[PDB]
């Protein structure tokens, strides 16, 4: 392809006095002829109402994802708490018996099993789980339920040294 | 705002495209609205859309329920089906949105339609703008298609007899590709575990993508290729009369889409639409008695109502019943897009135009209009089969058969009336260019003879009758007082009446603008 | 022009504009030639009481929409009733007031901005003979300054290439 | 095609703005391509995401795998795990695709750094292209949040991992608000079951409709606010010098577009990026010991990691340690769209410019510019500790204090280093500007006197001495084999040689034809 060099003539800056004068006196004359600078209550009212209507509209429109982190829906022995304050330790009726489960990573029916002092050495380390016997193991599928959502649970895990 | 202003225009200075844009002049006809309407609920429809993408999953694993709704808790439902009753019932104002979303996709369909029938008679789709009718018929389309796969997303009973029945058997049926589409589309037999998320990505992302690219190509085109106009006083083929955008025009759109905008949402509160929690979730073994799907599909479906079942067996083979619903359809949207063309090739006439006909003047094309619109409600009436059988007490076999006659004979009883119609208006219209205007008043001319005292239109000739004026492609009046004869109420308010200075000075003003408006546009 | 496009009053640089856009407006009117009576007043205060009718109702979605008895509550026991009325009033206040709003804005176009008629000249058909010949002229020395007629063997392995990938 | 060309001028007669866009002028310079890396690199996103979203389903329900991959078979996912692992092993050509998205997408951001960098050391944001800078910043932005959010989505260990650390437990800390907006993004706390459809409505349609429509805009403002240039012979502030559009321009942008994506399709099919197999599902009881985002959060993670434990308890209250974080990210997220207006207002100088700057000749800005791309690139470090530490044999603790001290004591020192070289190039530049270009070789002029044989750039004096230039902002030649001093070789192919004729002509008409370019562009 041959080997070409052009120039082009930019033609920046400001517009022609001629056109900025024409455009101004056409938005002038569109705004003076409809007479609204002399009608106050006309205009004021306008504004009020665009000005609640976009309002309200916009509250409902972000009005159904704002929800309360405070309010009481977990149940506990002390009545019900907010989520951010339960951890899935929290005793439920008063002297309830919730053991330190370990994991197998089997499911024919341990998923959870409990432990005992002895099970360890002066030097191990184990993550344990609550586990509340009335879960029972994986069989059901109200049982598993019940294990996949302990085995999920962003407070639930901890360290036995 | 000088200072704003004017730093704009040393780095930008447009000053002068702004100057052409607010200068463009628009006709002002009432029926130049018909596809703002559809431009508008396109907008709403992406607005509460992109709402409504914030609480939905498309997924097809089962659950149980376990919700508030009591009536179905216990029962195992998809993922979608509980996303949607979640919307309904548990955000503070999600049936209110989803009902607008159904209403706005209803009110886009039919804006389309009416939109397409106004652009078929007036005949605007003549030579420089066969394009934009075609990129009009494929938004048409895709339009169908989109409200479709948007009523099939909260699969349901209503929806999956829908999607199963249409979209899998026939797909399903036909003749050589056939199963290989259905697997394909499906990912193997019909109720798969990938449809629904499919279908929901075809729903938000491509169809909006690609109507939004046809409609910004539709109105670019309509842009830059000025608008038409009816034939009148002033108006020749090489000029535009109307208002120009810069005070007028703007305002008028805006205060048109502001009661759009209402009446959608008056109609989204007041009326219920689509109430998926009296139905179940989709399950292959139940089923209902009303199966229609809306009224933008239930043609398809009357079509496939009424075709007799007319199959072919060969040697190893099998070519089903539902394979001429798929010929005819595809017929159908082949033929829509291609007319313009058909029509230049068999009229002969292929020079530019810029001024409409009126309907009345193109008696064969009003026909065939006429005929293709009574042969689509014939299709449309033939798909609520039950609900006239049982509301109104008919027959089902009387209805079905009634719509199998009446799609053959009467398409061509509208085609006869609408033309000897057309012709009868065109010489009522000759009637009164070539007398006056009737005013309706009787006189007894003492040698006891009944005139009726016509008023001329034009000059009058010796003996007081008038001359015939020559017919100029727009319409005539017919009523005294359409023409100023009887009017100039008092100058009230509605109770107590104002002084008869005022009276007097606002009646001699308004009548001398008038006549001043009238000299100034026949002049030019 | 001039550098004396100055001292020129309103209506002179609009026609200016107008006539270098083509446009010609003619039959430009005020709508109320007598000054303040009482058609005029009366027709201002029907304008405005519909956007306070709008806005209003936009407030009384607003509260609405804050304070009502939203949750599902249905059974046989507690006939609510109140539930049942909870998106009816959302959409009544909601498009009512839009609603308001549009009609006092058509209202207001309708009696106060003046009337006015304009012409376009369209300009329509074919190009002008100069910039035919100049576009076709730029396209077809682009095409044979490339040489590539004369080329046959690039040009068909460029195709058979861009086919096979494609 | 003479018939169609002609039909479509008497239907649109463009014919001036073609004329118009044919004939425009762009400069050649390799900097000018930068820009159009990224726009290459987006289109690839666009294709290969839509691709994508046929096979994708959001869903965060639990299943047990029963797939195809092995080590996997009998653990519990979720769907979108699961629909990944489907991706990757189930459909034919399907990890291809997903390492091209992600190689892309690591193009993308890298090319937009490198753009911006261009873009702030030239100089080219000065009077009339605020705004684009502007808008550049919220592209900028956008790309780094839709990138993290792009690769949580198949949620495994490590996105897992990601999300909740940042986005929760940092939106959790914020002092007043924060619990509220984390459940409002949420719908409660951090494991839900609406986050991943979320993340999934705004990565594939909202994010990208807002860069589609922020890169059309930029690139109109580029096109009709025509493209900056260096000082040169014939540039001025008021002409582009270069080649038009008709057919060179378009053909190298062309050619540019098809080897960008040879590049990353080579790289995504031979490297290996985003092993999402060897992980596992996200649980909240296992971790691993990388962590670590894509390259373009490391700095925020860095950030977080070098950052002292200070934190305020006062009555009934907490201001934890990453809200620090928090306010020093938006810090930066706001110093970077307002520097222009920050130089204007110190520097004091508000004129027009269309001709760009050596970065040597602004010494200031390009030290500021230094300080700032090592800062990055400490708190980019500091983000690999552990594999730092690891490999090259390091204590972590030391890692750890090296970039908390780095972060204070390098961005100064680099200051005054790149001042300093700056003016040091400023030097040698006046240097050769004074005296000729060293040649290198050596005389012993025979009163035992060793001279280099400097040679002249313009006119010399009675005595031989060149009289001195001035500077023009333009570079200048500092090896003599730049300028043609020792060229022609051979003109055989590579083993034969050709005729004494034919090496004669060609060599005569190129100096002829070289001349000839010189001269014509120093006349204009
Ligand atoms: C996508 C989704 C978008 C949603 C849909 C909505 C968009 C639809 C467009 C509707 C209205 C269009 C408005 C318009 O065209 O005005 C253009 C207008 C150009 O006016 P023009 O000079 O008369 O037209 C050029 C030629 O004169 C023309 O002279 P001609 O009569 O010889 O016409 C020849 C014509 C013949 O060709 C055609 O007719 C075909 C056109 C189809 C193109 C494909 O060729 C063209 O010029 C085509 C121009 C294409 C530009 C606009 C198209 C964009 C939409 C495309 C959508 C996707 C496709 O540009 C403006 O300047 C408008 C003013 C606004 C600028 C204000 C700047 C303020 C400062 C900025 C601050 C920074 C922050
Ligand atoms: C998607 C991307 C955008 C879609 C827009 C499609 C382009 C619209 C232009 C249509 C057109 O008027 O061209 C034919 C037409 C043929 O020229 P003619 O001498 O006036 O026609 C007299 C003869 O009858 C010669 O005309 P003819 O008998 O060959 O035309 C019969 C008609 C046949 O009617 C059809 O079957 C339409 C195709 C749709 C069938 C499938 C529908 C369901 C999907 O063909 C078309 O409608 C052309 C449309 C091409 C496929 C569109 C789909 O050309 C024009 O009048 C305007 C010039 C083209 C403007 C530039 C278009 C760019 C090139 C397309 C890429
Ligand atoms: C949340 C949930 C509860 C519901 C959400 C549903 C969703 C669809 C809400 C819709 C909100 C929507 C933006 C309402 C529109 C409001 C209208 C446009 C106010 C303006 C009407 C009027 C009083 C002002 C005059 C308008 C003029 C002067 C400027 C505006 C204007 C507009 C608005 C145009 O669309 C337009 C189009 C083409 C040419 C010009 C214009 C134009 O000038
Ligand atoms: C047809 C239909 C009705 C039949 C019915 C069929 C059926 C029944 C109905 C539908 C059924 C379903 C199955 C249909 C499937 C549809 C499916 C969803 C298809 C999806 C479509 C497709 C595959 C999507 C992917 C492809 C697509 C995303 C890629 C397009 C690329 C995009 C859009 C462009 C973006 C970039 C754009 C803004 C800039 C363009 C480049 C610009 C203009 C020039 C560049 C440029 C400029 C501008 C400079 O100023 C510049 C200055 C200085 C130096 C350099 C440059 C420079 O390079
Ligand atoms: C716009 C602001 C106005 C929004 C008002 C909406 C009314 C809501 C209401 O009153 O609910 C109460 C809310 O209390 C309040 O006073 C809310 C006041 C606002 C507090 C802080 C604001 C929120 C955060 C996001 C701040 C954002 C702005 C700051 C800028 C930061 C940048 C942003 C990126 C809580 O009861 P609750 O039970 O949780 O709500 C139900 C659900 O439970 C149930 O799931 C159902 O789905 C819900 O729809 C709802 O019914
Ligand atoms: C989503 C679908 C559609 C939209 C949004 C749309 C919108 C519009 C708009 C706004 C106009 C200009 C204003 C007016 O004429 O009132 C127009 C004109 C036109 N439309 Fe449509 N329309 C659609 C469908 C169709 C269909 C189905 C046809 C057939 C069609 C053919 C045309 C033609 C030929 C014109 C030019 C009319 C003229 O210039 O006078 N469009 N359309
Ligand atoms: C453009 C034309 C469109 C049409 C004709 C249309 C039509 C419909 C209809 C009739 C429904 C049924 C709603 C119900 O019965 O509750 C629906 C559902 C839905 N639409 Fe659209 N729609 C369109 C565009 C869009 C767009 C652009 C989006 C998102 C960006 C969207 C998002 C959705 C979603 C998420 C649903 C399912 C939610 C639900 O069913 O409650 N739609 N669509
Ligand atoms: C525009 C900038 C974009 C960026 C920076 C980006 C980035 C990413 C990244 C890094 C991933 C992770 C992929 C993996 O690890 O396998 C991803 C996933 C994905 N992207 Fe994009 N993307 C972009 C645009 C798009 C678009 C436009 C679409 C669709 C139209 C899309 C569709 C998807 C889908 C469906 C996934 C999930 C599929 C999977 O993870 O295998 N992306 N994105
Ligand atoms: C997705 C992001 C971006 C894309 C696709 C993009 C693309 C481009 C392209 C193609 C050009 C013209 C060709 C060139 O200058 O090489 C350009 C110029 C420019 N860009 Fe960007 N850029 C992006 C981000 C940015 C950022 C982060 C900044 C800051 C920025 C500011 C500018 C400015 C001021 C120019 C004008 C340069 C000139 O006219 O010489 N852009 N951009
Ligand atoms: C009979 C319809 C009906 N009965 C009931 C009863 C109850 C209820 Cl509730 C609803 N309905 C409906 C119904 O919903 N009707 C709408 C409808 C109709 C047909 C199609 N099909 C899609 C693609 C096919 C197709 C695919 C590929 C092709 O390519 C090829 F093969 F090369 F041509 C051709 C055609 C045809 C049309 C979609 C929606
Ligand atoms: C510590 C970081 C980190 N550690 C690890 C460890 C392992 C792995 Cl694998 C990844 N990481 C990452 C990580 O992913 N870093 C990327 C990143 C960082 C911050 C944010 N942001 C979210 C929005 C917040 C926000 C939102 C709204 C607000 O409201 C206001 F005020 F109105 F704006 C205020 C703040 C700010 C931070 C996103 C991605």
């Amino acid at each position: 392809i041959p080997e070409e060099i052009s120039i082009q003539e930019r033609h920046d800056g400001a517009s022609r006095e001629i056109d900025r004068k024409t455009v101004v006196a056409n938005l002038t004359d569109a705004f003076e002829g409809s007479t609204i600078r002399r009608r106050k209550l006309i205009g004021l009212s306008f504004g009020v109402g665009m000005g609640a209507f976009g309002l309200g509209t916009l509250v409902a429109f972000a009005g159904g994802l704002i929800k309360n982190p405070w309010k009481p829906v977990v149940p506990t022995a002390e009545g019900k708490k907010a989520v951010l304050w339960t951890s899935g330790w929290t005793p439920r009726y008063q002297g309830e018996t919730i053991y330190l489960a370990r994991a197998t990573g089997t499911e024919d029916g341990p998923p959870f099993i409990k432990m005992r002092p002895e099970d360890m050495d002066a030097g191990g380390m184990e993550t344990v789980f609550p586990w509340r016997e009335s879960d029972g193991d994986g069989t059901t599928v109200e049982s598993h339920h019940k294990l996949q959502e302990i085995a999920m649970g962003i407070r639930n895990p901890v360290m036995l040294i | 705002l000088a200072r704003q202003a004017e730093d704009i225009d040393t780095r930008y200075h447009p000053s002068a495209a702004l100057r052409r844009q607010l200068n463009k002049v628009f006709p002002t006809h009432w029926s130049f609205l018909l596809g703002e309407i559809a431009l508008y609920s396109f907008v709403v429809l992406l607005i509460t859309g992109v709402y409504l993408t914030l609480f939905f999953d498309p997924s097809m694993v089962d659950v149980t329920y376990n919700g508030v709704y009591q009536p179905l808790r216990g029962v195992e439902m998809s993922r979608a089906y509980q996303s949607a009753l979640d919307i309904s019932f548990e955000v503070r104002g999600g049936l209110f949105v989803r009902q607008i979303h159904h209403w706005a996709a209803l009110m886009f369909a039919a804006a389309i339609m009416v939109h397409l029938a106004r652009i078929f008679f007036t005949g605007a789709f003549r030579r420089p703008r066969e394009t934009n009718w075609v990129i009009g018929s494929l938004l048409l389309i895709l339009a169908m298609f989109e409200g479709y796969f948007g009523y099939s997303l909260p699969d349901d009973l209503l929806s999956g007899l829908g999607l199963r029945a249409a979209l899998s058997s026939i797909t399903l049926g036909m003749p050589v590709i056939g199963t290989w589409l259905h697997w394909a589309l499906f990912g193997g037999d019909f109720p798969g575990t990938i449809l629904i998320p499919r279908l929901y990505a075809l729903h938000i992302l491509l169809l909006p993508g690609i109507i939004l690219a046809l409609i910004g190509l539709h109105l670019a085109l309509v842009w830059f290729q000025k608008h038409t106009q009816f034939p009148g006083p002033g108006r020749t083929e090489h000029n535009v009369v109307g208002v120009r955008v810069m005070p007028v025009f703007a305002f008028k759109s805006g205060a048109f889409f502001a009661a759009i905008v209402g009446v959608l949402g008056l109609m989204g509160g007041l009326l219920q639409i689509n109430p998926i929690w009296n139905l179940g979730p989709y399950k292959p073994s139940q089923v209902s008695a009303g199966s229609q799907p809306d009224f933008y599909m239930m043609w398809t479906e009357g079509l496939a109502r009424i075709w007799p079942p007319w199959e072919f067996y060969f040697w190893h083979h099998t070519i089903p019943a539902p394979v001429w619903v798929a010929v005819i359809m595809g017929l159908v949207f082949v033929l829509l897009p291609a007319y313009p063309f058909l029509e230049k090739r068999f009229t002969g006439d292929y020079a530019h135009h810029n001024l409409l006909q009126r309907p009345r003047d193109v008696p064969v094309r009003t026909a065939i209009g006429a005929m293709a619109i009574a042969f689509y409600m014939v299709l449309t009436l033939a798909a609520m089969n039950d609900i006239i059988a049982l509301k109104f007490h008919i027959s089902l076999n009387a209805t079905t058969w009634i719509g199998r006659i009446g799609m053959v004979i009467l398409p061509p009883f509208v085609y006869f009336i609408t033309y000897r119609w057309c012709i009868g208006l065109q010489r009522s219209d000759r009637s009164v260019l070539e007398h006056g205007v009737e005013t309706g008043i009787i006189k007894r001319l003492p040698h006891g003879a009944y005139i009726e005292l016509h008023q001329p239109l034009g000059p009058v000739d010796e003996h007081g009758h008038p001359i015939p004026l020559q017919y100029q492609g727009a319409p005539l009046p017919k009523r005294m007082n359409k023409l100023g004869s009887a009017g100039s109420p008092g100058s009230g308010s509605f109770l107590f009446a104002d002084s008869a200075a005022e009276d007097a000075a606002l009646r001699e003003a308004g009548h001398a603008a008038e006549q001043r408006a009238l000299a100034a546009l026949r002049e030019h | 022009d001039e550098a004396a496009l100055a001292a020129m009053s309103n209506q002179e640089l609009l026609a200016l504009g107008g006539k270098l856009d083509g446009v010609r407006i003619a039959y430009k009117e005020p709508r109320w030639p007598v000054e303040g009576t009482k058609a005029e007043k009366r027709a201002e205060r029907s304008v405005a009481v519909w956007l306070l009718l709008g806005g209003v109702f936009g407030l009384a979605l607003l509260l609405i929409f804050l304070f009502w008895p939203w949750e599902f509550k249905a059974a046989d026991g507690e006939s609510d009733f109140i539930y049942s009325l909870t998106t009816p009033l959302y959409g009544l206040t909601f498009g009512l007031s839009i609603l308001s709003i549009a009609i006092g804005a058509v209202l207001y176009q309708k009696r106060f901005i003046p009337e006015e008629i304009s012409i376009q000249e369209r300009h329509d058909g074919a190009s002008r003979e100069i910039d035919r010949k100049t576009v076709v002229a730029n396209l077809t020395d682009a095409f044979e300054g490339s040489t590539i007629r004369r080329r046959k063997l690039i040009g068909l392995s460029f195709g058979v290439g861009m086919g096979a990938f494609g």
